[PDB]
């Protein structure tokens, strides 16, 4: 037959309920493929409360509250299992984060973030059902939709 | 210490109503009793890396009154900056190993907020950054409206001209903002009008503002009809049809106007204001710039001076 | 027997991308655009490897490689295996067949080459050759590393 | 149809020996009786994006010499590519619905290519593409130096200067190295030495080339000196060391030259041939620039006529 | 003698329906048999004091296709008018005494008017002048439209872009007003909308036209799109809001096209057709510039020429 199989891990991270087309998205934003740690994705499995889903797996490799929290820009309904001695030892759920910094650039042109060595930043706020982000530099506000990362 | 005490002047979205009223008390204090050595000792920084008559002039006449002395530059072409390559963070880095305060106007928004980031215990004052904020102009526009109106609060306020690009009415409206009752008409082509941050703040303190295509409507109401120039030197080509000043005040357009009322303007003016308004009793630009010396005297006291002066 | 909610079903038809060298994977990804598919997809990186340590791996569902993605393989990852699969078995095995000419997705490196102000694809003729692989500019004629040019 | 005709004409590369044979063999017929009808009734475009004085006026002289018209330009400043933001390909879109052959020089290397894809049945002449072929020159320098040694074979041929850059020496060692048992000579500076890929095409076909830091060293020995400008106008600035001629030959240079060798120079000079040159027996860039007139006319007649009967 | 022999060609607005049918009749007889002698002994003055690829060369070509020799100039910069302030007036005063026609392209309107009041009996062809007119690019596009849908009756054309600066659109809406039951689709930016004196000829001739926001409103019904680009060297400041292509034709908008629809565009585009739409049966841009060879041939011939026999 066939040796097909998929080792459960011991230590590490497993994002689990991503949206659809989303599990692609966060790991080219927060680069979680630049480590030499084994990953495991799954994108379009099937869901029992979602449908569909994308499920990304890392090994030795914790993500803070605040990182967690960055996630709820993208994939809010998304749980994050910490996981030691192959047991699910943290479930945690995407809270918006009350700041942005590093990954996004600002779409002012004319603001000094793209001259010089600082890192972005954005505050995060929900507007409407929206979420606007005011850059730390000039101060100018933007739908999240329309900010860019790098 | 006061409150302002070596404080970073950046933004009035990062001050308090209090802290705007602690800057007027003591201008009001420093005019009636000058305190000229009140800075003696201090060297402070005055940087402008684009134009200014105003800003840069009564700055650093404010810092002579108060003692202390003056360095830098009224523009960047001659610093190491202009002709050697070397970043705005560097300048600062080596320039607040040298004074006891940084005064700065820039061309790019956030550029006083980044001179923060690398100017250590030195406080940087934000003569102006970009189309962003221009916090002292509000500073000595608010001590202009109380000395005319007698108060800042339930105040009918108009705003002409390029709003979209006005960091003067960027920072007066958010400081009016926190005082009590003011309402606002905004009277501005559509592709310069005030920006939606603006706006929404406004909305969530349930303050009133409403949108206006002429001076008239208003005139009647208004107690402050601040006049801005079209910022055309921010304009995106694409918004070369709005360098004209769309509204032009003269001096009968004034007949319907409370006699309490003044025309502010925080200068230089194309022909968004014609001259025969000066002869007017409405006309309060050119006192509005001289109350600058106040404030920007009031601001340097408070963050160079430990103790509240009396 | 509690575990059976952690093991990944077999694929019954599609493709299995095998020895990728470590941190090509991701980057097939997005080149190829794979993962704009409502196809099912399970990717392995960084797994080990008795032929070559370290391998990303890349299994789709019900979907195949196109001659162009095919050809492209063959300079992003020479070593890289594709796998065809029918009804749960490996019916195709093998590594993909260097071309002769790549179009559209390279770019020439000289920078006074017309291909980069004009309307055309840019196109480049392959030699397998003995370090490396050589590419040269259908329009500038100027002839470069795969390496050089794959620096995009 | 003879093997040229309708073919484009791009590159070195893209012709065999025969082919070259065959437009010298027509270039030596039309120079001894001349054909003033051969091309009636044909309108040719010469399409100039970069500077040139022989190229141009040689091939458009040719053009009437056989009767043909000629449109174009000479600078792109004032085509639609030049004001109106028109694609190179658009344009020979259109030029290609006119005219029955192009000839066009551009400063970008595989322009001449690029309009091939976009001029359907009417034929391209590169005159010229960047710093990568100049293949006209190459049939003219071909037909010089046929003339004055008696053959193309077993020659010893120095090229000197800018080999890096030269359009010129890239078309004539690669039509040199069709032939069989030539020796190559290489004077350049460093920075602009003959590129690799024409090293590599001389290898793998067991050619003998060697590289020399100086003209004396081989002169005893050459019957061909070709000399070149420095192209300046390609240089990166991290090469403006290279700018002035690394090599500059003088009549005295010339003492022990064997007596059949030949100066040849694509022109035109700046101070690589000094004008003392120009009285010895040994110059012939001047002769050499004469003869364009016979290679063009010839190109042209067989990219343009089916079968020639001279 | 023909209708148009000797005649100034200025502007549509001075021809009749006839006069363009007799130029069509007499294009398409010289697309099938050529006349290469037919203006043998004449020189024909080409003077494009603006850029232009198509109608200079096209125009040479044309001359050249008919036997006659060309003078002129492609820019003004090294005439005495560009060096020595001599007027346009003392320029046609001279050239007048010299060729047997005139063609020129101007950046002014009237400047083709102004030459036909100093040439005397030296006939003068706008070959555009200002935003004004550009009559010869309105006989290539009826010919062109003529050629693909057999007739200049009864056909529903839309046109897009700069509709306000586009010389090409006044010349053609005026020419196919001359004939009946024509349908008009007008697609422009408000800025740059279809000036009012074009709808207004065409109210008092009781023709339908109308205007809309998008292609996808008319692609179903429509024979002819012509599509335009916006004139930027003509844009008031004002309206540089207006510089990118409002409208972007591409191949997947033509799903529901008429089969017989044609796209033409007198060229240059830069991004109001995209190159996906060049393989598409619909593309007829690049077929129209070809066709200018035919109508310029017959324009030249009928003015030139008393009779004609073909
Ligand atoms: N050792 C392990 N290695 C790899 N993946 C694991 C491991 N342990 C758990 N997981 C995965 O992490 C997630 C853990 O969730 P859990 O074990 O609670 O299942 P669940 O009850 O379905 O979770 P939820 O209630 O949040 O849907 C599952 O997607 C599971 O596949
Ligand atoms: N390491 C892995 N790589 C790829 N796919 C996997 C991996 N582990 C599990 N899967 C697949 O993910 C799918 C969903 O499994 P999961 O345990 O998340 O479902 P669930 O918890 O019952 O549903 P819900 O997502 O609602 O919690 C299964 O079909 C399984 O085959
Ligand atoms: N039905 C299937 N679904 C998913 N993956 C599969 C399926 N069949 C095979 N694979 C995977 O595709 C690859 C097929 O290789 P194969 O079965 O020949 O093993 P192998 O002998 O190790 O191959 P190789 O010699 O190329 O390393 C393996 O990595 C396997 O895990
Ligand atoms: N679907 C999968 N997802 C993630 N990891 C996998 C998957 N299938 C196999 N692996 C991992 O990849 C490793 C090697 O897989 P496989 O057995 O297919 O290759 P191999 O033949 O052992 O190695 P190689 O062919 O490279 O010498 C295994 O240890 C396993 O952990
Ligand atoms: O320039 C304006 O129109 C308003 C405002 N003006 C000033 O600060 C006065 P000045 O530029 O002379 O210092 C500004 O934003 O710079
Ligand atoms: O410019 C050179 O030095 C060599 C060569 N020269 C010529 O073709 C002569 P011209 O530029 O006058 O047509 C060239 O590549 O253009
Ligand atoms: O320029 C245009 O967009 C339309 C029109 N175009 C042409 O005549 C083609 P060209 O400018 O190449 O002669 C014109 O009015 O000049
Ligand atoms: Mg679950
Ligand atoms: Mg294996
Ligand atoms: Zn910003
Ligand atoms: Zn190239």
């Amino acid at each position: 037959d066939n040796k097909l199989q998929v080792e459960a891990i011991k230590r590490g991270t497993v994002i689990d309920h991503i949206p659809a087309q989303i599990g692609f998205k966060l790991l080219s934003l927060f680069k979680l493929t630049e480590t030499d740690q084994r990953i495991t994705i799954g994108l379009n499995l099937p869901s029992g409360e979602m449908g569909r889903k994308d499920l990304i797996k890392i090994e030795n490799t914790f993500l803070s509250e605040d990182q967690v929290d960055q996630l709820a820009l993208y994939a809010p309904q998304a749980t994050v299992n910490r996981i030691d001695n192959y047991e699910v030892v943290g479930k945690s759920r995407p809270s918006l984060p009350e700041r942005i910094d590093n990954v996004l650039v600002c779409p002012n042109s004319n603001c000094i973030s793209h001259a010089e060595p600082v890192s972005s930043s954005f505050a995060v706020r929900k507007r409407a059902n929206d979420i606007a982000l005011k850059c730390k530099y000039c101060e100018k506000e933007f739908s999240h939709n329309v900010v860019l990362a790098n | 210490a006061n409150p302002l005490y070596q404080k970073h002047i950046i933004s009035i979205n990062d001050l308090s109503r209090d802290d705007l009223n602690l800057v007027l008390a003591t201008a009001a204090k420093l005019k009636a009793n000058p305190q000229p050595e009140l800075l003696k000792h201090k060297v402070i920084a005055s940087c402008f890396f684009e134009a200014s008559t105003r800003t840069r002039l009564s700055f650093e006449t404010s810092m002579h009154r108060l003692g202390a002395s003056v360095v830098g530059f009224s523009d960047s072409a001659n610093t190491s900056l202009g002709k050697k390559g070397e970043t705005l963070a560097d300048t600062i880095s080596v320039i607040s190993t040298y004074v006891d305060a940084i005064v700065m106007r820039h061309p790019q928004e956030g550029a006083a907020r980044l001179a923060t980031e690398f100017s250590g215990n030195v406080p940087v004052l934000n003569a102006g950054d970009g189309s962003n904020q221009h916090p002292t102009q509000t500073l000595l526009d608010l001590f202009t409206i109380q000395e005319t109106q007698g108060r800042l609060d339930n105040l009918h306020v108009a705003m002409v001209g390029d709003l979209k690009y006005g960091r003067t009415v960027h920072s007066l409206t958010q400081a009016l903002a926190k005082f009590d009752g003011n309402r606002f008409y905004f009277i501005a082509p559509d592709a310069l009008a005030m920006p939606q941050y603006i706006l929404d703040m406004l909305d969530e303190k349930g303050i009133a503002w409403s949108l206006h295509s002429s001076i008239e409507e208003v005139m009647a109401e208004v107690d402050i009809l601040y006049m801005t120039r079209v910022q055309k030197e921010r304009l995106d080509p694409s918004e070369y049809a709005n360098v004209k000043a769309q509204f032009v005040l003269r001096a009968s357009d004034l007949h319907n106007a409370k006699a309490n009322m003044k025309v502010l303007h925080p200068l230089p003016r194309v022909d968004e204001i014609a001259t025969d308004v000066d002869k007017t009793p409405h006309a309060w630009y050119f006192q509005q710039a001289g109350n600058g010396i106040f404030a920007r005297q009031a601001l340097l006291a408070l963050v160079l001076n430990r103790d509240l002066v009396l």
